[PDB]
RNA sequence: CCCGGCGAGGGGAGUGAAAAAGAACCUGAAACCGUGUACGUACAAGCAGUGGGAGCACGCUUAGGCGUGUGACUGCGUACC
RNA sequence: AGGACCGAACCGACUAAUGUUGAAAAAUUAGCGGAUGACUUGUGGCUGGGGGUGAAAGGCCAAUCAAACCGGGAGAUAGCU
RNA sequence: GUGAAGAGGGAAACAACCCAGACCGCCAGCUAAGGUCCCAAAGUCAUGGUUAAGUGGGAAACGCGGAAGAU
RNA sequence: CACAGGUGGUCAGGUAGAGAAUACCAAGGCGCUUGAGAGAACUCGGGUGAAUCCACCCGAGACUCAGUGAAAUUGAACUCGCUGUGAAGAUGCAGUGUACCCGCGGCAAGACGGACGGCUCAUCACAUCCUGGGGCUGAAGUAGGUCCCAAGGGUAUGGCUGUUCGCCAUUUAAAGUGGUACGCGAGCUGGGUUUAGAACGUCGUGAGACAGUUCGGUCCCUAUCUGCCGUGGGCGCUGGAGAACUGAGGGGGGCUGCUCCUAGUACGAGAGGACCGGAGUGGACGCAUCACUGGUGUUCGGGUUGUCAUGCCAAUGGCACUGCCCGGUAGCUAAAUGCGGAAGAGAUAAGUGCUGAAAGCAUCUAAGCACGAAACUUGCCCCGAGAUGAGUUCUCCCUGACCCUUUAAGGGUCCUGAAGGAACGUUGAAGACGACGACGUUGAUAGGCCGGGUGUGUAAGCGCAGCGAUGCGUUGAGCUAACCGGUACUAAUGAACCGUGAGGCUUAACCU
């Protein structure tokens, strides 16, 4: 503990944290833009980027894994058809964080979106 | 006599011909070049300042850049001092290799303990206070192998601190 | 009329002798909370006051040494029923 | 048929902890005990203060009992702060 | 006799120890106990003596010793 | 109090279920009154934008827990230690020493915090006891009494007496003796008294009390400063600033069993029998590490019982302690060890000594004049110039102008804004909060990706066999958070604030 540790404390149940991560990832892949605190945005990016990278390759196993980790038929249907080819030539950095001004001393807020988000 | 400064990279085990496992620590010892010489007449005592590593010119402060340019040497990551044993005197810009420890077989290692949170009385003494960010000196340690071309030094047992820390190796005063 | 949020509240103009009378509304001190004016305090030990005591701004006899606030230091100093 | 056994609701505070201006002027949590019998409970009424009640702790009688509250004796009281 | 009902000065401190009974004010001088190296105001004053252990600056009986005292 | 506590009856479904119990579901109700903010009027310096009328945001002063806000207490506090006196341990009296001002996290030498009694491992003496190791006592054994690093502050029966109790008897692992208010009645309790009800009677004008009666019974509060440890904001070391060290002072530990030969040598008639501490070998404790020897590792894989869902299977996700187990990445620990407590030196009590008397002897000393015990200090590991006596060394920067006065450690205005720091982001092996290391386009600081490593175990699909289960090649496959070397794919942009503009007075030496 306190040495070479990844991930904030995030005091809560592990299952609740996983459900929250899945919900935020689904929201991001659906709307391609979210407003949330910097730690939450970073956690969402960390949890979603592996899914996007896996979705780059179209296969039955990849689709099944995405469905298992997302539990949304519509979301997986959207994936492997648009996001894949859109970011096929890009390795990493599929999401960007923009500072939307302010709390400053209570909790920061920022927008998390895709590299393009359109076109 | 004089000690060098190295960087910890890792620790592993070494097997001898007879088949004995001895813990060793990976320490990279860059050639320390003397930057300043302090004498009795001016500074009041005999000493030599040693610099190791390198830093980007952007982050190097102008006073430090001027001090390094005075000695005509590249700017390093820090400065260290060692007290001479009334022996031969070095000169500014004289690079020092790791050959000195190649014929001593006994060295002492000084490092910085890794930081840790507040510890209870039982944890510390078995008085509460700050743990880590403190000196750690280990003596009576014998160098296992010395590699001049690789600048790699091995010492029996472990050494203080974690990977990437800076340690100081000095001749074993006790004898 | 303006700021304010199309509220509350505040600032102007007017009425009002007076708004240093605005519905918390005659006269308006203290304990308590902030700002400004002048001074002491980051090498200095105890009922925190008493005399001496260099200065710091101002008004005085328009200097000639007085008073409006402070004492760095120094002799003395174990509150009341 | 069990003052029978295990085991829900339910009942007892028997034990430990939570607090002693508390969440409550005696309550809460975790175990323990009974769980067809001397069981419990919804509602209605009776037993009244030198008294009633009390499987006798002189327990309880409106969060108080070795004799409760209100107004009068009483602006009471020997001694005392 | 003091305090009880008296201030002040000295004994380093202190209520019973010594001098000393404050009407008030004045940047004056002289005494008592106590001091005159400093702290702290005053002779590092003068003469005749004991003292080598800091006894002074804490001690009984007893043959200089006796003599061991409190973070 | 919209309280967390209490309130009597009826409606009583599905699955695995003997069950109205257990776990999830049908219709229905909820995600809880602390977890989380805007730009906060106004004021300053700025850059950006069509050339008066200005518009956008940053770096700041001005709110901050998105906050109302109570709590016993409080004569005034500028609230240090030691020694002596004191109605008796003096933060306040006399003498002496130390300490920069104001905060934060822990430990209580103790504040006589505040409103009798013993149950007391942390600093103390007797064997102290919230359950480590011991040494002695011609101890018959167990056991007492004597001693160490030490304070089980929850507990026996009893004489002197009042009981746990102040002296002690039997004591076992203690039933226990005071320092600190016997550390707390800011813990408990009465177990006998003055005090929960009886209780012989008392000293006592009375108050006040009877450590005297036989049984005794219900005792309250949310760290105020202070001492120690660590860590912060301001200021000063005299122009400012960044680094590296000397050093006045201060911090804690010097434990202990065996053997090899040295040497069965010396000494010693014989018996007897070392100095040798020359080298290795154990245990208690301290620093540090995870490659090795065990755990955790609710973030990783696999197996499995019930239940809801993906329209059904295969296969998955949610719940049942992480639903229950096999493990286990990095990290954190000990159940594992590299080192440590040196060697040596100074002065030492006792003791051992070169020449040597006074007083033709003697003798450790009178003259010349030397060693030495686990005692003391260096030597071993250190911090430390707030040491105001404020140190030493190296380096970087400012080289302007004008006006006025009460004409000097003077004041004011325009411009300049150096080195350095802070402001914000990535962040860490730094972290309660501060603070500290590295980077910010002149880049691997963080995220992801590439290949590898560890872990887990034969993922799904396909065709065959078994008329079920299930197996075969696909396949040492799939997945892998924290590990390794690169990748700018993404985020740290151009920037802006403080901080200056030649540095006071006196004196000695150099050309004027």
């Amino acid at each position: 503990m306190r040495h070479r540790k990844s991930g904030r404390q995030l005091n809560r149940n592990s299952s609740h944290r996983q459900a929250m991560f899945r919900n935020m990832a689904g929201s991001l892949v659906r709307h391609e833009i979210i407003k949330t605190t910097l730690p939450k945005a970073k956690e969402l990016r960390r949890v979603v980027e592996p899914l996007i990278t896996l979705a780059k390759t179209d296969s039955v196993a990849n689709r099944r894994l995405a469905f298992a980790r997302t539990r949304d038929n519509e979301i997986v249907a959207k994936l492997f058809n648009e996001l894949g080819p859109r970011f096929a030539s890009r390795a990493g950095g599929y999401t960007r964080i923009l500072k939307c001004g302010f709390a400053g001393d209570n909790a920061p807020m920022a927008y998390i979106e895709l590299v393009d988000r359109s076109e | 006599m004089i000690g060098l400064v190295g960087k910890k990279v890792g620790m592993t085990r070494i097997f001898t011909e007879d088949g004995v496992s001895i813990p060793v620590t990976v320490i990279e010892v860059e050639a320390n070049r003397v930057t300043q010489v302090k004498d009795l007449a001016n500074d009041g005592y005999r000493a030599i300042q040693v610099t190791t590593g390198a830093k980007k010119a952007n982050r190097v402060t102008k006073p430090e850049a001027g001090h390094f340019a005075k000695a005509g040497v590249e700017a390093g990551r820090g400065l260290w001092e060692f007290r001479l044993a009334e022996g031969e005197e070095f000169t500014v810009g004289q690079s020092i290799s790791v050959e000195l420890f190649a014929d001593v077989k006994k060295v002492d290692v000084t490092g910085t303990s890794k930081g840790k949170g507040f510890a209870g009385t039982v944890k510390r003494w078995n008085m509460a206070g700050q743990m880590g960010n403190e000196r750690v000196t280990v003596q009576s340690l014998d160098v296992v192998r010395v590699d001049a071309e690789r600048n790699l030094l091995l010492v029996k047992g472990a050494v203080p601190g974690a990977t990437g820390s800076d340690l100081i190796v000095k001749p074993a005063v006790k004898a």
